[PDB]
C-alpha cells in the first residue's frame, strides 16, 4: 500500500536536500578554516583540565569483593593440588594426615547426617 | 581404437621402457611376457552365503 | 553433532557485526586533523604522569 | 561389504554406547545398561527407571 509509507518518504525528502546544497558550498571557496580547527585544541586541554584531573548496597558490594578474592585464592592454590600424583611434598602430606587420624563406606556416612537433617540444632539445645 | 589422451606419446614410452628393462632377455620377450602377466590373473565369482556364518566372520573383527 | 557448536557460533555472531561498524565509522569521516591532535597530546601528557609515577625467607636469598 | 559389517560391528549399528549407573539408596552409585531390544533411546529408557 501506497499510503504507509508517506511519513518515510516525507522524512528521506530532507537528507537529499541538504546532501546537494553542502556539496555546492565547497564549490563556492580555505586556509583561515584549517586554522580555527587547530585552536579547537584549547578547548580539548580546556576539557583536558577536568579530564587530568580524573545499609544493604554497602554490604552487597563488600560480598562481591571478597568472593573475588576468595575465588582468586581457591586458583591459586589448586595448583599443588593438580601435581600432587608426582610431587614428593604431596606423599609427607596425605602421610600426615593418615598417621594424625587412628574399609569406610562414604554412603553410609551421608545418610547418618541426612537421617537428622534439619533438626540438628534442635536435638542439641 | 580412439578418443584417449594422446596415443603416440604411450607408445613412444612403452617402447623405451622395454627397452631399458632388458638392459625375458631381449626387447621382444619383455613386450611379449608383459601381456601374459596382467591377464592370468583366476577371477572371483559372488555366491549365496549362510548368514550365521558371515555374522561370526565379522564379529572376529571389531 | 550439530548442537554442541551452539554457544561457539553465538560468540561467534558478535565479530562479524562489529567489523562492519568500523567500516561504516571510518567512512562516514576532514575531521581526522582534529581527531589526530586530540591523542597527539595526549600522549605526552600520559607519558609524564607515567613518568611521574615511575626467619627463613632471607637465609635463602642470601644463599642463592 | 566386510568392512562395513567391521565398521557397523564396531560402531554399534550406530546407535552408540549404552552404559550408565543408577543411584541407589544407601549403597550409592551401580552400574547399569541401558540396551533393549525395541529401539528406545537411551534417555527415554532412563525416564521410567527413575
Amino acid at each position: 500500500m501506497i499510503w504507509m509509507f508517506a511519513a518515510a518518504a516525507a522524512q528521506m525528502i530532507q537528507g537529499g536536500l541538504q546532501y546537494a546544497q553542502d556539496a555546492k558550498n565547497q564549490r563556492r571557496q580555505k586556509a583561515d578554516q584549517k586554522y580555527n580547527e587547530a585552536v579547537r585544541s584549547a578547548s580539548a586541554r580546556q576539557i583536558t583540565e577536568i579530564n587530568t584531573q580524573r545499609s544493604v548496597e554497602q554490604n552487597l558490594q563488600e560480598v562481591g569483593v571478597q568472593l573475588a578474592a576468595a575465588e582468586g585464592n581457591l586458583m591459586q592454590n589448586a595448583e599443588l593440588t593438580e601435581l600432587s600424583l608426582d610431587s614428593s611434598v604431596m606423599n609427607t602430606v596425605d602421610q600426615a594426615r593418615n598417621s594424625i587420624r587412628e574399609g569406610t563406606d562414604w554412603a553410609a556416612t551421608g545418610s547418618a547426617v541426612g537421617q537428622i537433617g534439619t533438626s540438628m540444632v534442635a536435638n542439641k539445645l | 581404437i580412439g578418443g584417449g589422451v594422446g596415443a603416440l606419446s604411450k607408445v613412444s614410452r612403452a617402447t623405451r621402457l622395454a627397452v631399458g628393462l632388458s638392459a625375458t632377455i631381449t626387447p621382444l620377450d619383455v613386450v611379449g611376457t608383459s601381456v601374459g602377466i596382467a591377464m592370468s590373473a583366476i577371477p572371483g565369482i559372488r555366491k549365496v552365503a549362510k548368514a550365521e556364518q558371515v555374522q561370526q566372520g565379522a564379529v572376529r573383527g571389531g | 553433532m550439530i548442537w554442541m557448536f551452539a554457544a561457539a557460533a553465538a560468540q561467534m555472531i558478535q565479530g562479524g557485526l562489529q567489523y562492519a561498524q568500523d567500516a561504516k565509522n571510518q567512512r562516514r569521516q576532514a575531521d581526522q586533523k582534529y581527531n589526530e591532535a586530540v591523542r597527539s597530546a595526549s600522549a605526552r601528557q600520559i607519558t609524564e604522569i607515567n613518568t611521574q609515577r615511575s626467619s627463613v625467607e632471607q637465609n635463602l636469598q642470601e644463599v642463592g | 561389504n566386510t568392512v562395513r559389517g567391521v565398521q557397523n560391528t564396531l560402531t554399534q549399528n550406530g546407535s552408540g554406547t549404552t552404559q550408565g549407573n543408577l543411584n541407589v539408596p544407601g549403597a550409592g552409585f551401580v552400574s547399569f545398561n541401558a540396551g533393549n531390544s525395541f529401539g528406545i533411546q537411551k534417555n527415554v529408557v532412563m525416564g521410567a527407571v527413575n
